[PDB]
């Protein structure tokens, strides 16, 4: 029943919504519905998935970092960091934090196949 | 010299009611092309300054 | 639309509302004046100025 | 002219690069 | 890193002051505009255009101003006040296995 | 009396091969950089002017 479509009814489904795999392409499907749900097949638009970062800003310098045995900042850019990257907003993940996505509509059937990946462990929110 | 009919024009606009917000400013349009910025969901325009 | 107006209003909520003047011949082939009436302006990924 | 002016054309350079 | 965590905030704030900078921008460019339509206008232009210029003020800017700015509308992320402690010094010592 | 006769600092570098096959001829570096520079797929290299 095409018409408009809402963009509150449309659904994302798949495995990977809440489990990401750093380095391997991870994939979700985005399908739209209209304002009362009829599976819009010519509903030709965009998605777009605008990420960004969560957590509280952190950062050790410690000169010298071989003698106090500081694996925790022994690399500038922290990527030693400590435990999952959670909670932790570094310049990294303030300035880049670029996980590249791509969307692979078809031509007529209702379904978007949305695929991404990222260089960094962590926890964001994925603004689909 | 001349008397200017000026070939007066079909002009056919929309006024688009454009909401721009919390812009970031941004050079020329080469690098404001949305594949190399990727603003975040706080910005949502990018004024081209030059 | 009124689609059209529901959906602005969601998405320019702390924003302003300018009003840019957008001429038919810069418009490219996939947003035809009949395709306007029926969706809206719609912006690509490279994104479109105003 | 006519008051304005002055106060025009310092925030017509809105990119606040300052 | 202070840089980035500046540009966090001070890129947020420079953005919503210039967002009300560009309404005083088109509040300007309607000053300067009727500035030159006094000095230029034959006597019954003026009347004309100044029920014009009335009814542009209320349909351009008639609605309420969507810069709202208390400390909410701001996200969490300006509620945050950096410190930053710690000594470097410069020791001739050994390293003490 | 050593930055004059300027004693030996020694360097690490990387002699590495890069495989550039038909530059294009771009100017100065700031609009050279990837944030803004396309690099049309015929191409995969770009050679710098003054």
């Amino acid at each position: 029943g095409a018409g408009p479509v809402d963009a509150q009814m449309c659904v994302a489904e798949g495995a990977n919504l809440t489990v990401g795999h750093v380095g391997e392409w991870n994939m979700f499907e985005v399908r739209v519905r209209n304002r009362r749900g009829e599976e819009v097949a010519d509903a030709d638009g965009a998605v777009a998935l605008c990420f960004s970062p969560l957590g509280e800003p952190q950062y050790s310098f410690v000169a010298d970092p071989t003698s106090s045995l500081s694996v925790d900042a022994y690399r500038m850019d922290t990527m030693l960091i400590g435990g999952g990257r959670v909670g932790v907003i570094t310049k990294t993940e303030l300035t880049s934090l670029t996980p590249e996505w791509a969307v692979e509509k078809t031509e007529g059937d209702c379904v978007y196949r949305v695929k991404y990946r990222h260089t960094r462990p962590g926890f964001v929110l994925m603004h689909v | 010299s001349q008397l200017l009919t000026g070939e007066r024009r079909i002009f056919e606009y929309l006024l688009c009611q454009v909401g721009v917000g919390r812009s970031v400013v941004v050079e020329d349009e080469k690098e404001a092309c949305g594949s190399r910025f990727s603003l975040l969901w706080e910005y949502d325009s990018a004024y081209l300054e030059k | 639309t009124p689609h059209l107006v529901s959906a602005f209003e969601r998405r320019t909520q702390g924003r302003l509302l300018t009003y840019s003047f957008v001429d038919t011949a810069s418009l490219d082939e996939d947003n035809s004046l009949q395709d306007i009436a029926r969706r809206g302006l719609k912006i690509p990924m490279t994104g479109m100025r105003f | 002219t006519t008051s304005s002016a002055d106060r025009f054309d310092r925030l017509r350079d809105i990119s606040l690069k300052n | 890193q202070l840089s980035a965590m500046k540009e966090r905030k001070t890129n947020y704030l420079l953005a919503v002051k210039r967002e009300l900078l560009s309404e005083m921008l088109v509040i300007e460019w309607m000053e300067t505009f009727f500035a030159h339509l006094r000095l230029s206008l034959s006597p019954a232009e003026f009347l004309s255009y100044k029920h014009k210029f009335d009814l542009a003020a209320a349909n351009i800017f008639g609605g309420a101003v969507r810069v709202d700015v208390d400390l909410d509308s701001m996200p969490a992320w300006m509620s945050e006040k950096f410190i930053l402690q710690g000594s470097f010094s410069v020791t001739t010592a050994p390293y003490a296995v």
